[PDB]
This record gives C-alpha cells, sequence and structure tokens, in this order.
C-alpha cells in the first residue's frame, strides 16, 4: 500500500518456519501429494512469491520500496532443510547468527564468513562505503591470522 | 537427523584436528627455519675433538 | 526543451511547474514531501528549482504538521532533501538551497551549524553571504555571554567512578 | 482436564498455582497413534500433522492470566536424544525457561547433568535480574 504510494516499508517475519508448517498441515489434511519432508511441492513456489512482491519500484512508478527481513530457525545447525535451502536461495543475502559467539559474548552473534548480501557495497553511504571498503580487509586479514 | 549430525560432528572435529595441526606445523616449521642457519655454521668446530 | 528519457528510455514529463506552485501554496513541508511523491508516482522526476521551492517551504513553514512531532528540525530535513537530490538523483545543489539553509540555521541560533554551512558555501558555492554571517556570529556571541555556549553536565567534572553510566 | 482444574483455581479463586507435567510428549505420541486411523496422512519422523497447532493449543492454555497465576513445569521426552525432532522443536517456542539435559554430563558424573550452553530463560536480563 505505502511501496505503491512512493514510500518506504520494511516487513518482518517471525516466521516462514510456522508457516510453512501449517502449509504442510493443510494440504495434508486436504489429501495433496507431497515431497521432501512431506512438504508439498508448492512451498518453494509459496516463498518465491512471498518474496518476490519486495522490491524497489523504479522512479516512475512511485519511488517507494518493500524491505523483507524473514527469519529461520535451524536444528542443530541444520541449514541442508528443505526451507532453509529454498529461502537461501530465493533471498539476496543472509545473516547467520552463531550459538557459539553468542554464548561467547559477541551480541550480536553475527559469523560474517556466513553472512553475505548479494547487493553489494550499492547499498551503502558514502562515508560507510568508503569505510567499509578497508574494514573489509581488515577483518579478513585478522580472520586468517587467528 | 541423529546419524547425520553424528557424521557432521565427526567432519567438524577433524576440521578442528586439522587446523590444529595445521597450526604446530607453522610453529615447527618456523623453528626449523630459524634452526637452519646451524648447516652453515657447523662442521667447523670439532676438528682437535677428532 | 528537452526530452529526458528514464532508466529505460521512456521519456518523462519536465513540465514541474503546477508542482512548484502547488509545493509554494502548502502549509507543512510534509505537504510539499507528499508533492514530490506524487510527482514521482505520476513520472514528473523534481528538478533544481522544485528543491529550492520545496526548501522555501521548509524554511516558510510553521512546523512539519498540524500537530508537533518530537525532536522535528527543518534542518535535519533540507539536509536529507538534499542528499537525496544529488546522490539518488544527480542534480548539484545550487547557491540557492545553500542560503536556505544557512536562514534556517541562522533562525533556528544553531552558530555551529552556521559556521560549517559556511565553510561549505565558500568551498563549493562564491562563499557566505555576509548578513547570514553576522547574524550568526551575533548569535554565538549572545549564548557565550549568557553562558550557554555548551551543554552543562559535559562541563560537569566526572572521576573514573563517578560517571553515572544508566 | 488437569490443565481445567488449574484454570477454575486461577479464575475463579485468584491463586499463584503450580502445574507440574510428566510427560507431555506422550501427549503427541498418543494422537500419533490415532492420526492415520483417522485418515490423516503421516507428516514428518511419523508425527501427525496436526502437532503444532494441538500442542499450541494447550500451551496458550498453560498461561498466567490478570485474574490469577500458574507457574507451569513440564517434563519433555527427547527420542534417541535427538533435539530436532518436531515435538521438541515445536516445545521450544512455547517457553519462558528451558533445561537441557545431556547423557554425557550425567555419565561423567554430575548430577543435575545440565548443559548451561544450551539452556535459556528469558528473566536473564539487567532489567530483572540483579
Amino acid at each position: 500500500y505505502f511501496m505503491n504510494r512512493g514510500r518506504h516499508c520494511l516487513c518482518v517475519y517471525d516466521d516462514l518456519s510456522k508457516q510453512a508448517v501449517a502449509y504442510r498441515q493443510i494440504s495434508l489434511l486436504l489429501r495433496r501429494p507431497p515431497g521432501r519432508e512431506a512438504y508439498p511441492g508448492d512451498v518453494f513456489y509459496l516463498h518465491s512469491r512471498l518474496l518476490e512482491r519486495a522490491a524497489m519500484l523504479s522512479p516512475g512508478k512511485g519511488g517507494g520500496s518493500v524491505t523483507a527481513l524473514p527469519i529461520v530457525e535451524t536444528l542443530s545447525n541444520d541449514v541442508t532443510a528443505y526451507i532453509v535451502t529454498n529461502v537461501i536461495s530465493i533471498t539476496d543475502g543472509q545473516i547467520y547468527l552463531d550459538t557459539k559467539l553468542f554464548t561467547g559474548g559477541q551480541r550480536p552473534a553475527v559469523n560474517i564468513g556466513l553472512s553475505v548480501s548479494r547487493v553489494g557495497s550499492s547499498a551503502q553511504n558514502a562515508a560507510m562505503k568508503g569505510v567499509a571498503g578497508k574494514l573489509k580487509g581488515i577483518l579478513a586479514e585478522y580472520r586468517k591470522l587467528a | 537427523s541423529g546419524k547425520l549430525r553424528l557424521y557432521k560432528e565427526k567432519l567438524e572435529g577433524y576440521n578442528r584436528f586439522y587446523s590444529i595441526v595445521k597450526t604446530i606445523k607453522m610453529v615447527t616449521l618456523a623453528k626449523y627455519r630459524a634452526a637452519q642457519g646451524r648447516i652453515r655454521t657447523r662442521d667447523f668446530s670439532l676438528r682437535y675433538t677428532e | 526543451a528537452a526530452k529526458k528519457y528514464d532508466l529505460f528510455g521512456y521519456e518523462v514529463d519536465t513540465n514541474t511547474a503546477p508542482w512548484i506552485e502547488k509545493i509554494k501554496k502548502c502549509k507543512y513541508y510534509d505537504e510539499a514531501g507528499e508533492v514530490l511523491v506524487n510527482m514521482n508516482v505520476s513520472n514528473c522526476p523534481p528538478d533544481i528549482a522544485t528543491y529550492n521551492a520545496t526548501l522555501q517551504c521548509i524554511y516558510q513553514s510553521p512546523s512539519k504538521q498540524s500537530t508537533p512531532v518530537d525532536n522535528e528540525s527543518k534542518f535535519c530535513a533540507m539536509m536529507d532533501l538534499l542528499e537525496e537530490m544529488q546522490h539518488r538523483n544527480r542534480l548539484k545543489p545550487n547557491e540557492e538551497s545553500w542560503t536556505w539553509v544557512m536562514k534556517e540555521c541562522v533562525k533556528s541560533g544553531q552558530f555551529r551549524l552556521g559556521y560549517c554551512i559556511q565553510q561549505v558555501m565558500e568551498t563549493e558555492c562564491k562563499g557566505c553571504p555576509a548578513d547570514l554571517v553576522k547574524a550568526n556570529e551575533a548569535n554565538a556571541q549572545k549564548a557565550k555571554t549568557e553562558g550557554k555556549e555548551h551543554p552543562g553536565h559535559l562541563s560537569q567534572q566526572a572521576g573514573l567512578f563517578d560517571v553515572k553510566v544508566e | 482436564s488437569a490443565l481445567t482444574m488449574a484454570e477454575y483455581f486461577r479464575d475463579v479463586e485468584g491463586q499463584d498455582v503450580l502445574l507440574f507435567i510428566d510427560n507431555i510428549f506422550r501427549f503427541t505420541q498418543a494422537n500419533s497413534e490415532v492420526s492415520a486411523l483417522l485418515g490423516r496422512i503421516p507428516a514428518a519422523v511419523g508425527y501427525q500433522p496436526t502437532l503444532a497447532e494441538d500442542l499450541g493449543q494447550l500451551q496458550e492454555r498453560i498461561t498466567s492470566t490478570t485474574k490469577g497465576s500458574i507457574t507451569s513445569v513440564q517434563a519433555v521426552y527427547v527420542p534417541a536424544d535427538d533435539i530436532t525432532d518436531p515435538a521438541p522443536a515445536t516445545t521450544f517456542s512455547h517457553l519462558d525457561a528451558t533445561t537441557v539435559l545431556d547423557r554425557a554430563v550425567a555419565e561423567s558424573g554430575i548430577y543435575p547433568a545440565v548443559n548451561p550452553l544450551e539452556c535459556a530463560s528469558r528473566i536473564m536480563d539487567p532489567d530483572v535480574i540483579s
């Protein structure tokens, strides 16, 4: 509603795992063909059509935008799960939280190695862009030495 | 699943073992490079000891 | 006079005079922002004149809205507009915009921001207006005389264990 | 039934009642025993598809209200010590505090065998506790 009216929105989901569970429950109750982990074959299409609605509209369309921050939980760092794989492949990057770092005291517990933003540095401000250009390399060197 | 996570943690432990062994390799290599100069300085002290 | 094509080569409407008139007729600069949004929706990208008119509306407007809004700042709004114009539209601000910013800083009494804008105008534009510079200096001297040169808790002396970290 | 008793003691009286349960996993197991017979396809690991809703209804009923308060303590069985099982995974989100036990810790002679790393609590914030 705001995006088409030249304004910027931030939609947070907590969380897609339970939505997938609910869709699975509905399909199995309605006697629909299941698939891997009994999730039907429409789960990927469901998530794709949910997330693709987040976009940066062109200047002639209003200039509005929608940002998507879905949340996903992995059991014992099992990132190979069907839903997690689908959502990771769909999204434009991921932020990975690590229990080890969280317990160690790094709060937030972001794991830079496992976290990425496919968009890149084009979304950073000029000053932030310049600072990050060196900060990223510095952190890489520190990790290599550690 | 349970067996999958068993194998996964086995792999993680092996990777940790590999990293530790790599670190000790680096340490011993540094020590070896430091001590290698003895070759150019040896074989001329025990002349009259013979 | 000359057609402008969008990112994909489609032309755009360069006639922005009605929107400029609407902006000048607005009351609260949030309405001017809404007008800019409507222009973007209608494919009439704002121009330098439109941005300067928006800045004038901000300067001459009573407040952000009919009802008070906490921590509102005309200076912050105008700086955000300038960033949007320069970075996301590739349009260099003119001296009129900087003069409006300096006028707003002087009216607010923010002598430090006035100094910074004066330096920016000297660097990019052809100097800062003498009247505005003198007004900023007078405001700074008045604050110094009255004792409001700097905050109070900053001047307050605190030891290592005295800082009351909340 | 026990939850209804506790709800009465909470609302019609206005008490701070304790509610101990051992073990909740049997509820889900029993429902799974009859899912297929009722005519519902198995979903995952063999558990019934309606596990999430079935457990959520009960967990939500188990809560403190304005009238009274309920302090609930539930034992949870993890098959084969596999925490990834859907029933424990769902149960994790319907709790304020979780105490995870480890067979290795028990074997090491430590009792209670509690893994603080995997343990968690909501009130572990400076505002609430010292």
